[PDB]
């Protein structure tokens, strides 16, 4: 939202495995008194992580033939014409 | 190109071609031949490419 901060708990791992799974942070030492709110201060560091992330793009490009969306209202009072219409081809000056 | 030899074919024929002979006939004949083989070239290859993958569309 603002002023938060999302941090995942349960991956820093180190007795009876190997070192190809001994990968990411614990966080459960963060979790004092069992609470899972705590107070911060966030510093940038040094460095720069390399990352396997699985998709690229982020947005849609306005793309409305992919993931076709309307209202409840447009729904329950409009033909299926205005929120789900398939595409036309001209043939002899006609759709 | 066809337009141009039988004019030319006329005329000679008529007695007004001088200097004009089967070699000059023969030459434009094979030039007309070899461009019409370039027309059914680019008709098939503009054909096919819309029959080949039929996207609705066009």
């Amino acid at each position: 939202a603002v002023g938060t901060v999302g941090l995942a708990v349960g991956y820093g791992r180190k007795a009876a495995l190997k070192e190809e799974m001994q990968v990411g942070i614990n966080a459960y030492a963060l979790y004092k008194n069992f609470n899972s709110v705590q107070s911060i201060t966030l510093a940038k560091a040094n460095g720069e992580h390399e990352f396997a992330c699985v998709q690229g793009q982020k947005t849609l490009m306005g793309r409305g033939d992919i993931i076709k969306e309307t209202t409840l209202e447009i729904f329950n009072t409009q033909d299926a014409k205005h929120w789900n219409e398939q595409p036309m081809v001209s043939l002899d000056h006609q759709e | 190109i066809t337009s141009i030899a039988l004019i030319t074919i006329y005329l000679k024929s008529k007695g007004y071609l001088e200097y004009v002979n089967t070699s000059h006939i023969h030459d434009l004949a094979k030039f007309m031949f070899g461009i019409s083989v370039f027309w059914t070239y680019l008709w098939f290859s503009q054909f096919m490419l819309i029959w080949y993958a039929n996207i609705p569309e066009e």
